[PDB]
C-alpha cells in the first residue's frame, strides 16, 4: 500500500526563521495532500490540501508546493504557537499519515542538571525498589540515560518520559525510572546515572552507594 | 460545527467495544467520515473511512478485518464496533469529516488491558546531597502502580508551581502505570517550607497528599 516519509524526524529553528520539511510518497501522488498541525492532547488542525491550498483562517505565513513524489511544507516565519508535530497526508488512493516532524524552538544549548533518587524505605518495604533519575532544563531534547549497578549496563529494565518544551526557557526535562526486585536492590552496591548530551563535554555521572 | 466523539474505557484483550461519534453543526450526510487514532506518543494512524451515503468502505493494514465502520446519515453518527482488541489498539480514538480533514472530535480513549483498577502508592522522592546542586535542590513524588489513567498531581494544593515538573506516565510492564512529578526549590529553604504533592486518582477513588521531607 502507499506508505509515506517525513523528512526530518525532527526539527529546530529560531522564531522568526524559516522551517522547511519534506514528506515523501511510495508512488507518484500528484498533488493530493493534506498538512495537519497537532499540539500536545489535542486534536490535529488541517493547514494544507491539495499540496498547496491553505485552509481558512490559516495564516499566510504556513505554505507549502507539491511534485508528485517530493513535498514541501514550509513555515515561512516561525511564530510560538507553531511548535507542534506536522503530518503529511497523501490520497491519491486510500488515505495515510506520515510519520510526522516535531518542530521545536532553538536556544542555546543547555547541559541537563542531573538528580539521583535512591528507592524509599517506605517503598523497600512494599518489596519494590524503583531508583529515579532526573535530567532537568536541558536543551536539544536529545539525551541519553545509561544505568549501572555495581558498573553493569542496564537494558530493559528502565522506562523515562520527557516534559513539553517548557514555555518560557524553552528547555525539556527527562525522568528515568530503573525498575528492580528489593532482592536484587539489597544484592548490589553502587547505582549510577550516566547522561550523555550535547552540553555535556564527557558524560556527567550520578552514583550512590546503596546505604 | 462539532464532532463528539464517545465509548472509551477500560476492556479485557479479545473482548469487545463500540465507539459512537455525534456530530452537530451542519448537515452530516455531505461529508465522508473517518476515524483516526493515535497511540501514546505516536503519530496518527488512519484506520478507515465512511463514504457519504454508506456505499464505498475501507480500512487500513491494521484493521485486519476486526473493525468495522458505518454510518447513520438520519441521527448524523458514525460507529466503530471493536469486537476483540489487542493491547496493541490502546490509542485515543478521533473523529473527522472529509470531502481534507477540517472538523475533528476531541477523541475518546480506548484503554485494553486485563490489568485491574488500583490506586497509586506515592513514595518520597527526598531531596539529599545527590538531588542538589550549587544551591539548588529537587525534590518528588513517585505516583507508582496505578492503573487506569489519569493521575492528576499540583504541589501545596496549587501554591507552587515554578519548578514543577510532572513527567507523561509511563506503562510498566506489569501493565501498570507510574509517573513522577519533581520541584526544584532553593535548598536553604528545605528546612523551613513544607513540601507536599497532593496527588488524584479519580478512577480507583484514591486523593493522597504526601509530605516530602529531606533525608
Amino acid at each position: 500500500d502507499i506508505q509515506m516519509t517525513q523528512s526530518p524526524s525532527s526539527l529546530s529553528a529560531s522564531v522568526g526563521d524559516s522551517v522547511t520539511i519534506t514528506c515523501q510518497a511510495s508512488q507518484d501522488i500528484n498533488q493530493f495532500v493534506s498538512w495537519y498541525q497537532q499540539k500536545p492532547g489535542k486534536p490535529p488542525k488541517l493547514l494544507i490540501y491539495d499540496a498547496s491550498n491553505l485552509e481558512s483562517g490559516v495564516p499566510s505565513r504556513f505554505s507549502g508546493s507539491g511534485s508528485g513524489t517530493h513535498f514541501t511544507f514550509t513555515i515561512s516565519s516561525l511564530q510560538p504557537d507553531d511548535i507542534a508535530t506536522y503530518y503529511c497526508q497523501q490520497y491519491e488512493n486510500l488515505f495515510t499519515f506520515g510519520p510526522g516532524t516535531k518542530v521545536d524552538i532553538k536556544r542555546t544549548v543547555a547541559a541537563p542538571s542531573v538528580f539521583i533518587f535512591p528507592p524509599s524505605d517506605e517503598q523497600l518495604k512494599s518489596g519494590t525498589a524503583s531508583v529515579v533519575c532526573l535530567l532537568n532544563n536541558f536543551y536539544p531534547r536529545e539525551a541519553k540515560v545509561q544505568w549501572k549497578v555495581d558498573n553493569a549496563l542496564q537494558s530493559g529494565n528502565s522506562q523515562e518520559s520527557v516534559t513539553e518544551q517548557d514555555s518560557k526557557d524553552s528547555t525539556y526535562s527527562l525522568s528515568s525510572t530503573l525498575t528492580l526486585s528489593k532482592a536484587d536492590y539489597e544484592k548490589h552496591k553502587v547505582y549510577a546515572c550516566e547522561v550523555t548530551h550535547q552540553g555535556l563535554s564527557s558524560p556527567v555521572t550520578k552514583s550512590f552507594n546503596r546505604g | 460545527v462539532k464532532l463528539v466523539e464517545s465509548g472509551g474505557g477500560v476492556v479485557q484483550p479479545g473482548r469487545s467495544l463500540r465507539l459512537s461519534c455525534a456530530g452537530s453543526g451542519f448537515a452530516f450526510d455531505n461529508y465522508a467520515m473517518h476515524w483516526v487514532r493515535q497511540a501514546p506518543g505516536k503519530g496518527l494512524e488512519w484506520v478507515a473511512v465512511i463514504s457519504l451515503e454508506g456505499r464505498n468502505k475501507y480500512y487500513a493494514g491494521p484493521a485486519k478485518g476486526r473493525f468495522s465502520i458505518s454510518r447513520d446519515n438520519s441521527r448524523n453518527t458514525v460507529h466503530l464496533q471493536m469486537n476483540s482488541l489487542r493491547p496493541e489498539d490502546t490509542a485515543v480514538y478521533f473523529c473527522a469529516r472529509d470531502m481534507g480533514m477540517d472538523v475533528w472530535g476531541q477523541g475518546t480513549t480506548v484503554i485494553v488491558s486485563s490489568a485491574s483498577t488500583k490506586g497509586p502508592s506515592v513514595f518520597p522522592l527526598a531531596p539529599s546531597s545527590k538531588s542538589t546542586s550549587g544551591g539548588t535542590a529537587a525534590l518528588g513524588c513517585l505516583v507508582k502502580d496505578y492503573f487506569p489513567e489519569p493521575v492528576t498531581v499540583s504541589w501545596n494544593s496549587g501554591a507552587l508551581t515554578s519548578g514543577v515538573h510532572t513527567f507523561p506516565a509511563v506503562l510498566q510492564s506489569s501493565g501498570l502505570y507510574s509517573l513522577s512529578s519533581v520541584v526544584t526549590v532553593p535548598s536553604s529553604s528545605l528546612g523551613t517550607q513544607t513540601y507536599i504533592c497532593n496527588v488524584n486518582h479519580k478512577p480507583s477513588n484514591t486523593k493522597v497528599d504526601k509530605k516530602v521531607e529531606p533525608k
